[PDB]
This record gives C-alpha cells, structure tokens and sequence, in this order.
C-alpha cells in the first residue's frame, strides 16, 4: 500500500486507461522506481494513489496532515515512492529516504530565435567605433590633402571632399593628385579604403553563413541587474516562501522587484506560467523546479529552454513512517540504485529518450534565404533623404543667389 | 563533551596563520568549522575539534576489514561526529549512519 | 584576381571562426577526440568509469584504459598542473567542488564547463546507534533552510 | 547593395556546399526531422522490438510514438510513401528488395548505407532427408564458380 | 554583366576556401576498372589473388587481364607489404583484400587508409567440426542464436 501522486512525468495515466488500470499496468519514473526498489526488496505493494491528490501540509487550526503526510503518519498506507521536497516539517513526522534526486529553482525564458532586421542594420558588420574612425579619417584626409595641395591644383577643400568621398565609394575619380606630396595622400588612402570595403563585405557575408545565437540572460545573478525583462515566480509556494524568506543580496533584490511590480507577474498556475512565456517575447522568465523545467522543454512545441544553474538545492525522498520495519530497507536500496547507474538511466530514458525533440538533428539545420526588403530598407530611407535635402538646399542656394 | 573527527586539509577545514600563537580548536579555522558551530546550537554539544590522524576518508580495507581515517575513527568509538565532507555511499552507510546532504 | 583572393580568403576566416563551438558537455567531449581527459590515478571516480554502464561512460573509459602517455594523473595537484601546461590538451574529471573552488580561488587558467555527470552528497556521520543521531539531521535539515549552509559556501 | 549582394551570394555558395545527405544509419538516428517506418508486422520490425542497441532503441522508441502511423501495412504502400512524402519517409526493408526496387522499377528511390544486420538464404531440406548434402554441395559450388553472381547481376 | 560575373567569381572563390570536400578519386570496382589509370594490385597467392583467375565476369576479367600483363609487379608480398606501399604512393595503388582485414587495418594507427565500394564476392567463416561428433550440431543452433540476438555483431563491433 504505497501512495503517489499524478504529476505527468513521474505517475502518468496511459492510453486508454480503462483498459489498463491500477498497479498492473501504471506508467511513469516513480512506477519504474516502485518495480525496482520491489525488485530489490521483495514486498507485496499496491499502488494506491492519493486521495486528497496533493502534497503534505498541516493547517495551523486542524493540525493534521493531508495527502501522502497524512496518507503515511495516520497509517492509510506504508510508503510514498513520490515526489516529496524533503524539509524539516516533513521529516519531523516521516522517516525520509536518501535523496534519490537533487534539483533547485531553475530559470525558464524562451528559446532565443532570430529577431526581426532592424532599420539601420545595414551597418552591423563593422562596430560603432570603426564607423566614426571612417568618418573621421576621410574628413582628416580631405583637410591634409586641401593643405598640400595649398602649400605647393584646384583641390580647394570642396572639391577635395568629393574626390576622397568618389575614391571611398569605389567610383571613378573625377581628377588625380600631381605633387607628389599629394600622391602619398592619394595612395594611402586608396589603400585604407580597398581594406575596409573588404573587411566590411567579408565580416558581412560570415553574418549571413553561419548564424549565431546567445540567451540574453544567462544567470540570476544578471537577470537582477538586467530589470528590462520581467520574471515571474508561482502564485504561492516553496518558490514564493524561499524568495520571501531569502536574505542573500541577490534573491533579496530579486524579491524587492516582484513584491511591488504590475502588472500581476506572479502567475496562477504553472501551465499559465509556460503559456505566458511562450505567448510572450524573450521579456518574460519563468522560477520553477528544475526537474519540472527540464521536464517541460523537452515536450512540444520545444519553444522553450532553461538557462542558468539552480538558485537553491533541495531534493526528493521516498516516505516511510517512523516506526516502519521497512525505514531502513529503503535507505540503503536507494543508495545502492543510485550507486550503480540505474535511477540515471531511469531519469535519462523517461526525460530524454522520451523527447519529443532531439537537440543533435536540428544542430545546424542551415538555410539561407534572400535578402528581403526588410533588411536593406535602412538604406532606401537614407537614399530618399539625402534626395530631399539635396532639393532643400538647391533651393535655399537659388533663393539666396536671386538677391 | 564530545570529540570531532574532520579531515586535515581541504578547501573546507584549513591551519590559520599564526597556528602556533593560537591554541585548542580555535587554531583550525574553514568551512566546515564554521558549520560545525552551527549544528552545536542546534544540538547543544560542546566539542573540542580533532582531525584525524592517519589523513584518508576511509575503506575497509581487502585483507582486513579494518575501517581508516574518520570512517574509522566513528565506528571504533574514538570519536562521534564527522563534521567534514563524507561521500554519502552505501558502504560506509551499512556501517555508519549519515545526515541528510549538506552539500551536492 | 589578387583582390577577389584576399576578399574570398578573409571571409574564409570570419567565417570558420564564427562557427566555433567549445567543449559544452559530457557528449561533446566523448565524440572529439582532439583532447585527452585523465582522471586520479586511484580514486572513487575512475572506479565510477570502471563500473560504467553507459555507452558514452564506457566509450570515455575504452579511450582512457589506453593512450600513448598516461591520461591518468598520481595526483590531483599535479593533475591541475597537466592541464594547465597542456593548453587545451589535457581535460582533467574531477568532483564539482573542488572544480568550483580550483577556477575560483586560483589564478583563472582554468574553468569548469558542463553540468556535472553523476550525483551524491555530503552527510554529517554519527556513529551507528548514537544519542545525537536525529538533533543533527535536524539541525542540517533547518540550516538548508535558513541559507546558513548557502552562505558559507558563497563564503569560502 | 553591391556588397549585401556579393556577401549573401557567398552565403548561399558555403552552405549549400556543406550539405551531408544521410547515408548510414548513426546519420538517421542523430538527425530528427525525417521519419523511417518499417512495415507493420514482420522479420523488421520484431527486429528493432528485440534489439537492444543505443541507435537502434533510439529508433525504435522514435517509431514507437509518431503522430502519423511510421509503420506501412504493405511493402507496396511503403514504397509508394517514401516516393509521396519527398524525402520525408525512409522505409528500413531487406537489402534485396531494396536494390531490386531502385534497379527494376522508375528511378525514383535509392539503397545509401550499408546493410545494418545480416541474414541469408538457404535451399532448406525437410529434417534428416537424402538430399542434405549433395544440396550442400551444390549450392557451396554454385557460389564458388559465380553462377550464384552471374544470377544475380541477371535479374 | 561584369559586375555579376565578378561577384560570382569572389563569391565561389570564398566557398571553395571556406568549407572543403574531398572526393575519393575511385568508388567501385567496374570503374576502377574503367579508370586503368591508378594500378590496382592483390596479394601474390591465395584465393584473393585465385579468384580472378577463375572468374567470368565481365568487369573482373579485365581486371585481372590488366594484373596479368603489367610492369612492375603489383602482386605484393604479404598484406604488410601491400598496406605500407598504398600508403606509401600517394593514390596510384589500390588494394583487394578481404573485407573485413580492411575494415580492421582502416581502425588502426596512423589511420591513413580507407575502405571503398563494396565487397565483390561474398565468404562465411564457420566454426569447423569433424564429421562424427556429437559437438556437430551442439554449434550450429549457437551460432544461430548468437547471430539472432544481436549479440555477435555487438561483439564485432566492440572490438
Ligand atoms: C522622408 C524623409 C525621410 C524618411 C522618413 C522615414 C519615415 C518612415 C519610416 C518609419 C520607421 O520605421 O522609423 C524608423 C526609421 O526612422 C527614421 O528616422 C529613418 C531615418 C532616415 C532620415 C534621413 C537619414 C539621413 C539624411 C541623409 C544623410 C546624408 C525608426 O528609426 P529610429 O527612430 O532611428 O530607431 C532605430 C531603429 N532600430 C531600433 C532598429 C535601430
Ligand atoms: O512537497 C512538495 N513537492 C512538490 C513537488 C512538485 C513537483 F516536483 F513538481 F512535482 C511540485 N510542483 C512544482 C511545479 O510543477 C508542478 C508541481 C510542488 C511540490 N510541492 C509544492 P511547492 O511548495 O510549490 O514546491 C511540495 O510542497
Ligand atoms: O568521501 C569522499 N570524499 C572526498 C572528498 C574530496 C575532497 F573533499 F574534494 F577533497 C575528494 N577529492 C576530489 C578529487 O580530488 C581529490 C579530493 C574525494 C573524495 N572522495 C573520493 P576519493 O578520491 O577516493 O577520496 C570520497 O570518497
Ligand atoms: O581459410 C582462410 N582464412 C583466411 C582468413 C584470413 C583473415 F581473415 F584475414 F585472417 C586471411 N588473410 C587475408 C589477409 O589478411 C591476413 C590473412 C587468409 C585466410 N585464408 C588464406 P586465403 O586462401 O588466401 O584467403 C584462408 O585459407
């Protein structure tokens, strides 16, 4: 007579489960747990799910515990091979295991995925500072050819811009350099030009081959200082309790902004929760149990993706009542399980082998597509600008010339 | 009173400087010695740290079941608790009795 | 043609080097086989590989039973030291503490990647049948709690 | 826009080069967008129920649960799936058949990998029968001269 | 026009440079055959090198009518021999051994050989017994059973 409990990946009901129902046919890790601690200790066990279908916890009034505490400590059943948070209150009333699995409160965003091309992204391949460095430069190199030229030639300074803009941008040059203290001039920058034009089509087209993406959080301990993106802890529970009982600076902070923040970022439940990050953008993280968040990204749609290690370790235990002959018969079986690979395989097989995707097919997956005029259009704008200020100031020059 | 047995040198329970000039288990000073004077308030011992002597965690050994180091020094009544970091294994669970994890 | 040559060989670079990707995890190390990894010469973690029955496990014990030099390391000391002088070579296996308390604590050459493969714990022992048996799992069980056993090890 | 042009022209030239068509069966197992099935009830499929292989039980769980049937009643069907679906399906049958259908029939299909398991062929005898060994004989020299071959390479 | 074609030629320069493909100059045996341009040689005596003698296959007579009449000797001495002088010449030497002593040595150390097209004429390798024995049919149903359970070629593919 041991209890359970119905969460999908540990105790899950099977197709039809009409036709197949009870202990002789259940699915699920715990289930496989219960054969192989049977296994090593040979018992008679039914399984018989909890009632009250939920987790131990005492009412401050009733003072009586409820699900498979109460299940355990009032005698209804011998142990509880399930998912119990082991902690003090717990272990006052029942005898616990050795932890047969550790986890923490993982960290939940969504699968980061190509952004729409920004305006102005045109100018990605090369950094900011290597942009004004050019603009700089050329208008360094325009000013000392104008004073070599005017040391010793109509390279006044108007008519020395055009020719190192024309020499930047490829086109033809409209006259040359004769002095040869202009020529130096002329051939450097030519040189420094031919360079970053290749530089700049080159880093360009290694943008467009091989495409690279980073999660935009990667620990808690940024995703405090970072406060543009908002995340989001269950309702209440052992996450809200540990946020709101923590003192350590980060989590206290962590704490302070969803204490007093709107909208309501706490969610209702866990299934919410997922929906609201996969609904939302990559401004929404989700708090939860590791083994629940490992659990969730590995099913359909696969949207999402955990990041960052466990803020807080805890692990899971199998009941037994104080007075059990049975106490000490789980210990050492659990060790033992632990110590030869098998709950490993048994967590690997029912999380990973059991996916419904697989990280290795989709690794590279490469395709290219054309350019759309999404990513250009930063540059169609600038063209159509410059067209409208080139007709502003034709005409503030012919209304100033007309008198 | 009772009689710890943590293990030498680690990143857990280190010499402090001036070892000398210090004396008792205030001349040790590490992680597990900190910890180790929490759980005094929470059980009321009044210890006295002291290390192991042979500087192994301990294995029965092939020839001879004989236990060594910390491992050792607990089941053969030299001293109760091993508040340094014992690996949670079966073996020496079959023959000692563990807490729950402090660390993983 | 020397223009088009620089041009399509720079690419080239920027390219290859873009897709650069580190050693990540267990898997990822056991399919390159351009590093070598060495665990203790004698300890509870090459037993682990002996007594491994997983594929990938076994795969990484069939490759460290035999190499041309001694993978293993006599002492965790010199192991950090192997790695260290290999440059990338040498991919020492060692417990998660130590690893976190080696790329912390000194001199930042070395780094721990990937989450660690096999699980077990640290308990407070008392020796069988003793009067303090229970008022010390509780006191560890109420130190988790409180964080006192997450703020020391912040600490040290 | 000349060199937006130039650069993604490199990017459609690279990685359209370094594309790998699946040719063994570690390939299909790590790669997971197109599906394999095998047929409904046969030498195949018990095949993959009672292998125990990390490829294989990879596989074999993969086609355990698919939201379409993997699994094609008939050989007919399964041939006609593989050329409908475009390069999606794979069916996995015996190396003879495979290479009779990409040979006699519309060159729409092809055999890439090699054989996973083996098997063989075997002109049986009723138990404890006259015809044991000369039949053993003869067929141990057919194949010694190749007129085991040259059948082969006929039809 | 230019202005395409240049950007196609700086284009495909900077694949080729980027990611590489190397071909294996020959595939089977009919177009090693064909090719006659890279020598192909087996081992001096045995039935690797007696096979093609009693063949009457198309492809296989020419390629020992070729390995019958050809200067140097291509017949190698023994398969160390054959494996050291295919390593030794860059690609001008092709080996014929049996299948599997090339899918072992391809495993091995420096690594620098591969195994091509597939097997041109199928053997067994059995587990002997004399006629009378009573072992005689103690094995059969073994190896049966050990081919069934994918048990052998875990074996096989072990080690
Ligand atoms: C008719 C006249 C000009 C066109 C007016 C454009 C209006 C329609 C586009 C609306 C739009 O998408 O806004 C976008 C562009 O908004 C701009 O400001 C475009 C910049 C071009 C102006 C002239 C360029 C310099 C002149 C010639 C120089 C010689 C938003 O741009 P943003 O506000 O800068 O924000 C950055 C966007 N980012 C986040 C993706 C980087
Ligand atoms: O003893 C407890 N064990 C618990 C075990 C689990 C899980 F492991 F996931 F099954 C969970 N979930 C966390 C989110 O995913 C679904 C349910 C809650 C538990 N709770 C309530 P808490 O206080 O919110 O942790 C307990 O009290
Ligand atoms: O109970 C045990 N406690 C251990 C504690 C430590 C540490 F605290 F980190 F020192 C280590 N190390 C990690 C590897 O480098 C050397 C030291 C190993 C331990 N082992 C396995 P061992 O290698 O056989 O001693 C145990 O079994
Ligand atoms: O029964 C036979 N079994 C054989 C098995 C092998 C191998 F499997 F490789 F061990 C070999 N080799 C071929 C080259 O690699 C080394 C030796 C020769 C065999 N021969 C002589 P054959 O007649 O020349 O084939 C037999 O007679």
């Amino acid at each position: 007579v041991v209890t359970t409990i119905l969460e999908s990946p540990y105790v899950m009901m099977k197709k039809n489960h009409e036709m197949l129902e009870g202990n002789e046919r259940y699915e699920g890790y715990c289930v496989d747990l219960a054969a192989e601690i049977a296994k090593h200790c040979g018992f008679k066990y039914k399984l018989t799910i909890v009632g009250d279908g939920k987790y131990g916890a005492r009412d401050a009034d009733t003072k009586i515990w409820n699900g498979m505490v109460g299940e355990l400590v009032y005698g209804k059943a011998d142990i509880a091979i399930a998912p119990l948070t082991i902690t003090l209150v717990r272990e006052e009333v029942i005898d616990f295991s050795k932890p047969f699995m550790s986890l923490g409160i993982s960290i939940m965003i969504k699968k980061p995925q190509k952004s729409k091309p920004g305006v102005f992204s045109f100018l990605d391949p090369l950094a900011y500072e290597i942009w004004m460095c050019i603009v700089f430069a050329y208008i360094g190199v325009s000013v000392v050819l104008f004073l070599v030229s005017r040391f010793s030639n109509e390279f006044g300074i108007f008519n020395s811009l055009w020719f190192s803009l024309g020499a930047f941008m490829r086109q033809g040059c409209d006259i040359s350099p004769r002095s040869l203290s202009g020529r130096i001039v002329g051939g450097v920058w030519w040189f420094f030009t031919l360079i970053i034009i290749s530089s700049y089509t080159a880093n360009l087209a290694a943008f467009l081959t091989v495409e690279r993406m980073v999660s935009p959080i990667e620990s808690a301990e940024d995703l405090s200082k970072q406060t543009e993106i908002a995340y989001g802890t269950l309702d209440s529970g052992s996450t809200k309790e540990f946020f709101r009982r923590s003192k350590i600076a980060v989590f206290d902070k962590m704490w302070t902004y969803m204490r007093s923040a709107e909208p309501s970022v706490f969610v209702r439940t866990t299934a919410e929760g997922v929906a609201r990050v996969r609904k939302s953008k990559g401004k929404y993280a989700y708090l939860l149990e590791s083994t629940m968040n490992e659990y969730i990204e590995q099913r359909k749609p696969c949207d999402t993706m955990k990041v960052g290690g466990n803020l807080d370790s805890k692990g899971y235990g199998i009941a037994t009542p104080k007075g059990s002959s049975l106490g000490n018969a789980v210990n050492l079986a659990v060790l033992k399980l632990n110590e030869e690979g098998l709950l490993d395989k048994l967590k690997n097989k029912w999380w990973y082998d059991k996916g419904e995707c697989g990280s290795g097919g989709g690794d590279s997956k490469e395709k290219t597509s054309a350019l759309s005029l999404s990513n250009v259009a930063g540059v169609f704008y600038i063209l159509v600008g410059g067209l409208g200020l080139a007709m502003l100031v034709a005409l503030i020059e012919f209304c100033y010339k007309s008198r | 009173t009772a009689a710890v047995t943590t293990i030498a040198e680690a990143p857990y329970v280190m010499l402090k400087k001036n070892a000398a000039a210090a004396e008792g288990n205030a001349a040790y000073e590490g992680y597990c010695v900190a910890l180790a004077a929490e759980i005094a308030k929470h059980a009321g011992a009044a210890y006295a740290a002291a290390i192991v002597a042979d500087g192994k965690y301990g294995a029965r050994d092939a020839a001879t079941k004989a236990w060594n180091g910390m491992v050792g020094e607990l089941v053969y009544g030299r001293a109760a608790a091993a508040a340094a970091p014992l690996t949670i294994t079966l073996v020496r669970e079959e023959v000692i009795d563990f807490s729950k994890p402090f660390m993983s | 043609i020397i223009i088009s040559s620089y041009t399509a060989n720079l690419a080239a670079f920027l390219t290859v080097e873009r897709m650069v990707s580190p050693i990540e995890s267990a898997e990822d190390l056991a399919k390159q086989t351009e590093i070598a990894y060495g665990t203790l010469a004698a300890g509870s973690t090459k037993e682990f590989f002996r007594r491994s029955k997983i594929a990938v496990a076994a795969k990484m014990w069939a490759y460290m039973a035999s190499a041309e030099p001694s993978v293993f390391a006599a002492t965790t000391a010199a192991g950090a030291a192997r790695v260290r002088k290999a440059k990338g070579k040498a991919a020492a296996l060692l417990e998660s503490t130590m690893n976190e308390y080696i790329e912390q604590r000194k001199p930042c050459d070395t780094m721990k990647v990937g989450g660690n493969l096999d699980s077990k714990g640290y308990g407070a022992a008392t020796p069988k049948g003793s009067a303090l048996r229970a008022p010390v799992n509780l006191a560890v069980l109420k130190l988790a709690e409180q964080g006192a056993l997450d703020k020391l090890k912040n600490k040290w | 826009i000349i060199s937006s042009y130039t650069a993604n022209l490199a990017a459609f030239l690279t990685v359209e080069r370094m594309v790998s068509p699946i040719e063994s069966a570690e390939d299909l197992a790590k790669q997971t967008e197109i599906a394999y099935g095998t047929l409904a009830a046969g030498s195949t499929k018990e095949f993959f129920r009672r292998s125990k292989i990390a490829v294989a039980a990879k596989m074999w769980a993969y086609m355990a649960s698919a939201e379409p049937s993997v699994f094609a009643a008939t050989t007919a069907a399964g041939a006609a799936r593989v050329r409908k679906a475009k390069g999606k399906a794979a069916a996995l049958l015996e190396s003879t058949m495979n290479e009779y259908i990409e040979q006699r029939k519309p060159c729409d299909t092809m055999k890439v990998g090699g054989n996973l398991d083996s098997k063989g062929y075997g002109a049986a005898t009723p138990k404890g029968s006259a015809l044991r060994a000369p039949v053993n004989l003869a067929v141990l020299k057919l194949a010694e001269q190749g007129a085991l071959d040259k059948l082969k390479a006929k039809w």
